[PDB]
């Protein structure tokens, strides 16, 4: 018993550190993916504004 | 449905209000417990002159207002400013009219008789709610974890408490209050982090130390050989990126902050700490009920969310309790809303209807009626 | 004992499902962050090319 | 007056008053603020078709290649003119680390430029890169420089004063004859 | 005599160094805490190429050098440039060889453990002094006023502090630091004096605004009806004659400058002011020691020299303190050197010999030894 319960607080500790890092990295991926459609969208507009001004 | 839908649950805290409808799983509204008063005359573009600000608009605009906290250490200290936070809760946050909704409110552990009568006076006489009810906070936390006997370590923004409850009755003479909580804890991190060689200079630096505390702080078990570990310098370190690039690193202090809850001496507090206090509450109770309390240490409150809090407490009280005893530290995941959820359950319940204090009871018995 | 050991195969099972999803989401965040310095970099250049052509 | 000297120093003479006045029209028409003012002097030396000749009130075609940008580099380097003060970009920044912390992301994404002297082309690009590289990388920099900027101030007044809501802030002779100059002073 | 004569006392500040021999009544050496680095290659007539300049030669020649301040807000921020100021102090200012003199140094209130170990590393390992000792500044100021318990409001050139001390031990958790001092104060006068319709245009105009602040500035009690007085225009005005004839007049602003120390709002500071901070330090201390601290507010530092500072503080804290209390604001005349004098006394003392950290202690215990 001491061994199954000790193996435990360690496996549950690891499970919670990994769930915490996946939540953080998924929040970071959604924010960088959202910074994106924004960077790329104002891009289609800045390049179009260039082709018209160059003309 | 009349009131099945209609019951409101408002949990008034020292830092946050949690609010919503009995029935829901979590608070519809969560916001700071502040009331800002503008230091100068003037306006925002498109708005009129505002006499007052509450919740997040008071926090966001804090540079031109004098901020005030109505609830000091869980007790309502200013009733003019509290009626302001309630008004905001009903009318703006939940957008309901209060005069057709039963309202379950919460109070603190040894809340003065006179206060429970005063918020009843204000609920019925200035908000005109149909019926209301005041539950004690630890008692709703316990109940939300299914049980009726246990001891709650409750810890939020301005207070920590231990409230031993037996078949529902919170035990007045065994309750302990420790005035050191998450607020105290953010300010201590602040200093051990400036002391790490940093500067939280502008207000956008100040606020985020609190978001560092919430995201990266830990309660290590064997806090002893965790400092020792810090020194060998493992990949224990943790860098957070600020509002801008300014990547700040926090390795070690990460757990030196919640070690404050076991050692108040870290902050010039001479009081005993969380685990000893759990215990002392317990050797202040009847003898025959002490096995029950020990197997039912329910945790609730924002500051009890630090990971590994439960393991440290587990081992903290096993090693103070007689070995013949079973220790059991329950810490649920939703614990930052236990109190609220316990109220949602209770107030949406089928049997609670007969404990609601109605305007009939009040207009006929005076504030005494709900006071119990 | 039966309860600590049973609680276990379940906590270890959860730990491995969460470590698998974090690995996948971190691979996806690095790829979308790398599509990025690229979208934004050609952007600093397209907008600069515009301000020079407009001038 | 600094262009004046680097142009007489190019081997010239702005002798009569019809020579003096037009150095200012040279500054306005031909001056530039180069980004990487470093390897722009270097460029000057290889002598590209960077040069620019202006025809004076008469024929006297004067050439200005290089000095063309040495004049607005004075706004970033006051040391060009015996000034010990800091320059435009550092000063933008210092203003900003003198403000509340929570408002500094706002100020950084909203550097609005106005005034006749901020019209030198490439002023905005130099400022863009001047403060990006002083600001914490977590920050968004944004230097707005509109085309009508030599009249921003005026146009902002035209808008505001023709506005529908401004009527109630006008100080009237009623306010004045009754409150003294204090009234409008706020 | 061996070391009775021989003990050195060096007080390192943000603006000035104060230095001399334990035994003397006042510092033998006082000079700016700058290190100038020449912006161009060249020489003065008759001298060689100099890599660096320190103290007054750096101030006097400031137009061709880049000036740098090693101590930011009382803490040593650049150790290359500090070892330069120490070198200058021993060898040029006091003209002593350090390897035969015990050296008492001072540090700031919550000086990082690691710094006290680093200046010990540099004292013993690059200057080879026989023995040394680091005293905390407020603690030497108190002691120089005879006592051992009191609270020091210490205010110099870059920092202000409140350090409550009880039977000699400075109380870590009750210490307050306010980063607004005499430096900030000269620059504010500057603006209210240009704002009076003036120009401190050349560097000979800049420097003397500071000599105006020192000579003519006041801290009025009832700063309220002192502005009111200004208006009736009494013979309150005061004209100073500049390096040349240019008689500048300062009537009123004369006290608007030290009113900045009670109202930080005069300078866009949101922090609390000197008197409130004295008080807050005090309601952060143990209860039983608060009558002691109140009857022993010792003032030290160049910026606490403004006449009538003590009367304003006297009345500022009487009116915040419970009336059952005795208030007592001690402000001695030599206060711009309290710190130093407290060190001179202590280090020349008969009983201090047994606390000197010797090279024997160091070579055997590492920097840890003096760190305490």
């Amino acid at each position: 018993l001491k061994d199954a319960q000790e193996k435990l607080e360690l496996a549950e500790k690891k499970a919670t550190d990994a769930e915490a890092d996946v939540a953080s990295l998924n929040r970071r991926i959604q924010l960088v993916e959202e910074e994106l459609d924004r960077a790329q969208e104002r891009l289609a507009t800045a390049l179009q504004k260039l082709e018209e001004a160059e003309k | 449905d009349e009131d099945e839908t209609t019951a409101l649950v408002c949990d008034n805290g020292s830092g946050l209000v949690k609010a919503g409808f009995a029935g829901d799983d979590a608070p519809r509204a969560v916001f700071p417990s502040i009331v800002g008063r503008p230091r100068h005359q003037g306006v925002m573009v498109g708005m009129g002159q505002k006499d007052s600000y509450v919740g997040d608009e008071a926090q966001s605009k804090r540079g031109i207002l004098t901020l005030k906290y109505p609830i000091e250490h869980g007790i309502i200290t200013n009733w003019d400013d509290m009626e302001k936070i309630w008004h905001h809760t009903f009318y703006n946050e939940l957008r309901v009219a209060p005069e057709e909704h039963p309202t379950l409110l919460t109070e603190a552990p040894l809340n003065p008789k006179a206060n429970r009568e005063k918020m009843t006076q204000i609920m019925f006489e200035t908000f005109n709610v149909p019926a209301m009810y005041v539950a004690i906070q630890a008692v709703l936390s316990l109940y939300a974890s299914g049980r009726t006997t246990g001891i709650v370590l409750d810890s939020g923004d301005g207070v920590t408490h231990n409230v031993p409850i037996y078949e529902g009755y919170a035990l007045p003479h065994a309750i302990m209050r420790l005035d050191l909580a998450g607020r105290d804890l953010t300010d201590y991190l602040m200093k051990i982090l400036t002391e790490r060689g940093y500067s939280f200079v502008t207000t956008a630096e100040r606020e985020i130390v609190r978001d560092i505390k919430e995201k990266l702080c830990y309660v290590a078990l064997d806090f002893e050989n965790e400092m020792a570990t810090a020194a060998s310098s493992s990949s224990l370190e943790k860098s957070y990126e600020l509002p801008d690039g300014q990547v700040i690193t926090i390795g070690n202090e990460r757990f030196r902050c919640p070690e404050t809850l076991f050692q108040p001496s870290f902050i010039g507090m001479e009081s005993a700490g969380i685990h000893e206090t759990t215990y002392n509450s317990i050797m202040k109770c009847d003898i025959d009920i002490r096995k029950d309390l020990y197997a039912n240490n329910v945790m609730s409150g924002g500051t009890t969310m630090y990971p590994g809090i439960a393991d440290r407490m587990q081992k903290e009280i096993t090693a103070l309790a007689p070995s013949t005893m079973k220790i059991k530290i329950i810490a649920p995941p939703e614990r930052k809303y236990s109190v609220w959820i316990g109220g949602s359950i209770l107030a949406s319940l089928s049997t609670f209807q007969q404990m609601w204090i109605t305007k009939q009871e009040y207009d006929e018995a005076g504030p005494s009626i709900v006071h119990r």
